């Protein structure tokens, strides 16, 4: 019918009326309107009508079904409700969307962030570094998060994160073998220079 | 200019002219042959 | 010509120079621009015949999605799942790899699933991708995508065992997750631990201690395994596990 | 019809294809 | 369809043996296109070239047993016969030349052909020869009264090779066309015209045992039966180069030379590609010049005999690839 011709409007109104006001209705309605394609609103109703975890997982299904940057967002959204309601399908989940995002451009760092907490609460520096690695701004916090992660091996991070790119001096900070850091350093400087000749007085 | 390149030969078979060519004379009439 | 008999609006004559076209092993442009003809035409009895017949020149798995896309234009559910039995079964007969990539027919079987899901039953999804399952990654990724889509705690262990499989690939950390996968079939865990505590500088020894001390824990969970691993230990050489051994 | 008749299927297969013990 | 495809795979070709390189006989200074062998002995091989000679070759040895001088354009296409002692030699000078081999001189210059001529065939029967050029004529000469006897309209441009059988199909024409003919030379027409090709069939030939002729457009090889004039099989020739040389061998192993030098074995009827051979040139030459021109085996067919452009003619001695069709 659409296609001879060729609702969306009314159909979201009326998903609206339903929310505000029968809950299963409701969730059939919208359901039916997901199809006929909003999935945030969605999610919304099912935190609240439902306190129910099918239904945001559903809708995160919904989004990445959809998918583009805001279906990404909406996804990485859902993750992060879905994270704070309540470990291996959480980690599983959270692959599936780096996957999905490899290079999305808009806080994949962000995400790697996330993810990393979530292990966390040696698996969330591991990806902090990943991040780090294979991914200019978003490049540049997913190196500090992984030298956070070295801070929490840390010195096997801390070399990675040299040869991948200032860090050098960066990190022969942080063993501050610490001369040899210095040079190396100074070969790849104000602040370097100043630690090279502390450690000479030393 | 008209000093130009080209696309395509021929090959059209009109009426034999009948005239004594001096290469077209005999000459060799004996075919030779091998041993088997 | 076929622009011409359109213009004219003599459309048998049209008809039966499209089907010779299609006689004669044409591009699938020619085929779809057939389908679309006819499409236009009131009929759709005898679309669905060449749809059949296009399907059977091109074995490809983009043509049994536009025939299915075809079917559920039109009103009828029935027909659709007809026509995916039949294209699954097509797949299944050729066992021998005179084949379509197996990522086409990966998708055609989650479209399948999809489909099944959007109707009444689930079942008939589920068992779906059992038979896929039989009969690689990606169908994995598709049975998974399915049980998300609806049996949920089935679909996570089989995640959990991908995920540990992959990082047997890969291959400390790894090892750490395959166990703790292998805890949450009790023996088949238990045996997947003890290979990897096998498997398993001063990192490595970190490591290798963990996975013993791991395995300590799952014996006292459950005194001889014990002692082999401590004489095993003994054989590698530590003291805080020579000490754990005779508290045990 | 009469293009059909004019140019077969036949044609465009080869021969050999299906039957290799086949020898001209 | 599915209902072939199976077939297809359900069928095996057989085990032919590959393909290394033995002789390597740089000796010309021209391209090599052309090389013959002696159908009663395998003593010698002939090749015309660029060079506008042609030089005869012993294949044991590899030594160049001698010249002749009887062109002033290059060589494209030489035919020692069978039945007789006489070479053929066809040159872009337009002169179709008979050198008498009791002697080693040329008797009977041919004349009629009104522009470059490409390719002889000596009747294997006959004593007549068939000739075609640029013309986009195939003339048959009687040797005796050396005059073209008849000749072949049809074609509707330049015109290669032109492969002589013995049967009622007694001209097996290929053009730049791309068709390919089977012509009754009695009846003064075609009988069936081939047009399975897409591009210039610049390559065809002859099968010893089987009563096929192979033939090669810019890719795909078809090979066909002339009895009706009908397709037999078409060779996984997918992304080679475009195919000069379409030599068969006697034990169903044709061969196919490349412009890229790329040489491709291939079992015959099956239609399966079983070996791809890197060219190779000399130090000095470059690497877009080698390329198989002109090629054909004895006739044993343990050797295969190609004349490449780099001045050389290659000789080549003797697990197979796996099938995977479309």
């Amino acid at each position: 019918n659409p296609e001879i011709l060729l609702s969306l409007r009314i159909w979201s109104k009326y998903i609206d009326y339903l929310e505000a006001y029968i809950f299963n209705k409701t969730k059939m309605a919208y359901n039916t309107v997901i199809d006929l394609r909003p999935a945030m609103a969605e999610n919304f109703a099912l935190f609240l009508q439902n306190y129910e975890v099918m239904e945001s997982f559903q809708v995160y299904e919904k989004t990445i079904p959809l998918f583009p940057p805001e279906i990404q967002y909406e996804l990485w959204i859902e993750y992060l409700e879905v994270a704070t309601s309540h470990p291996e399908h959480i980690r599983f989940l959270f692959e599936k969307a780096l996957k999905n995002l490899c290079s999305n451009g808009i806080d994949c760092k962000t995400i790697f962030i996330a993810y990393s907490v979530f292990e966390e609460r040696s698996k969330s520096i591991e990806i902090l570094r990943r991040g780090a690695v294979i991914g200019l701004e978003s490049r540049l916090q997913l190196w500090r998060m992984c030298i956070s992660k070295a801070e929490s091996v840390t010195r096997e991070l801390y070399q990675e994160c040299i040869q991948i790119l200032e860090f050098v001096i960066k990190f022969s900070d942080f063993e501050s073998r610490a001369r040899e850091i210095l040079a190396y350093g100074a070969k790849l400087n104000t602040e370097l220079w100043d630690s090279f000749e502390i450690f000479e007085l030393k | 200019p008209q000093l130009e390149a080209r696309s395509g030969a021929k090959a059209a078979a009109y009426t034999p002219t009948g005239i004594e060519h001096a290469r077209l004379l005999p000459g060799h009439t004996t075919l030779k042959y091998r041993k088997f | 010509y076929l622009i011409v008999e359109e213009s004219l609006n003599n459309v048998e004559i049209v008809r039966s120079l499209y089907t010779k076209w299609c006689s004669l092993e044409p591009g699938v442009n020619a085929w779809n621009s057939f389908v679309d003809f006819e499409i236009r035409q009131k009929n759709w009895n005898g679309v669905r015949e060449i749809y059949s017949k296009y399907v059977m020149a091109h074995p490809q798995m983009q043509t049994w999605l536009k025939w299915v896309r075809f079917e559920n234009r039109h009103g009828n559910t029935e027909f659709t799942r007809s026509v995916y039995s039949l294209a699954i079964d097509t797949v299944a007969n050729l066992q021998n790899l005179q084949i379509w990539s197996d990522m086409e027919v990966a998708k055609l079987v989650n479209s399948f699933a999809h489909w099944e899901a959007a109707q009444q039953e689930y079942e008939r999804s589920s068992a779906l991708y059992q038979v896929a399952i039989e009969k690689n990654q990606l169908l994995k990724a598709g049975l998974l995508d399915f049980e998300k889509q609806f049996n949920s705690i089935e679909e996570t262990i089989s995640y959990k065992r991908k995920m540990d499989y992959e990082t047997i690939l890969s291959n400390y950390d790894t090892w750490w997750l395959y166990l703790d996968l292998i805890s949450e079939f009790p023996k088949q865990i238990m045996q997947t631990f003890e290979k990897a505590i096998v498997d398993s500088k001063n990192v490595q020894w970190k490591r290798y201690i963990y996975l013993w001390m791991r395995y300590i824990c799952y014996v006292e969970l459950e005194s001889l395994l014990e002692e082999e691993l401590f004489q095993r230990l003994i054989d590698d050489i530590f003291s805080k596990i020579w000490l754990m051994y005779a508290k045990f | 019809d009469q293009i059909a008749k004019n140019v077969k299927l036949d044609d465009f297969i080869p021969k050999r294809q299906s039957n290799f013990e086949l020898s001209v | 369809i599915v209902n072939r495809y199976e077939k297809l795979l359900s069928q095996r070709p057989e085990w032919h043996a590959p393909w290394k390189l033995s002789r390597v006989i740089n000796g010309h200074l021209g391209w090599v296109r052309c090389v013959a062998i002696d159908p009663v002995d395998n003593e010698w091989f002939i090749t015309g070239s660029n060079d506008t000679t042609m030089k005869v070759w012993d294949l044991a040895t590899g030594k160049l047993k001698t010249t002749l001088a009887g062109h002033v354009m290059t060589v494209r296409d030489v035919a020692v016969s069978d039945r007789h002692p006489y070479l053929f030699s066809v040159s872009e000078d337009k002169t179709v030349k008979c050198w008498d081999l009791e002697k080693n001189q040329i008797i009977r210059d041919y004349y009629g052909h009104l522009s470059g001529v490409r390719t002889v065939s000596i009747h294997p029967t006959l004593d007549l020869i068939a000739t075609a050029g640029r013309d986009s004529v195939i003339k048959l000469w009687d040797m005796r009264t050396r005059i073209p006897v008849i000749t072949l309209v049809g074609h509707k441009g330049p015109i290669n090779q032109v492969q002589c059988t013995p049967v009622d199909p007694q001209v097996v024409s290929s053009s730049t066309d791309a068709t390919v003919r089977l012509w009754d030379v009695v009846a003064g027409k075609t009988m069936k015209v081939l047009t399975h090709h897409k591009r210039s069939v610049r390559a065809t030939a002859l099968h010893p045992k089987e009563f096929s002729v192979a033939s090669a457009c810019t890719d795909d090889i078809r090979s066909w039966g002339l009895a009706e004039g009908s397709l037999l099989t078409n060779f996984e020739s997918e992304k080679t180069g475009i195919i000069n040389t379409l030599s068969i061998n006697q034990d169903d192993v044709l061969f196919a030379g490349g412009d890229n030098g790329v040489l491709s074995f291939y079992d015959y009827k099956s239609g399966h590609k079983y070996q791809s051979l890197a060219t190779r040139e000399m130090v000095g030459s470059l690497e877009g010049e080698r390329s198989v021109l002109c090629s054909t085996f004895d006739k044993t067919g343990l050797r295969l005999i190609t004349g490449e452009a780099d001045k050389s003619i290659k000789i080549w001695k003797q697990p197979g690839l796996a099938w995977n069709p479309n």
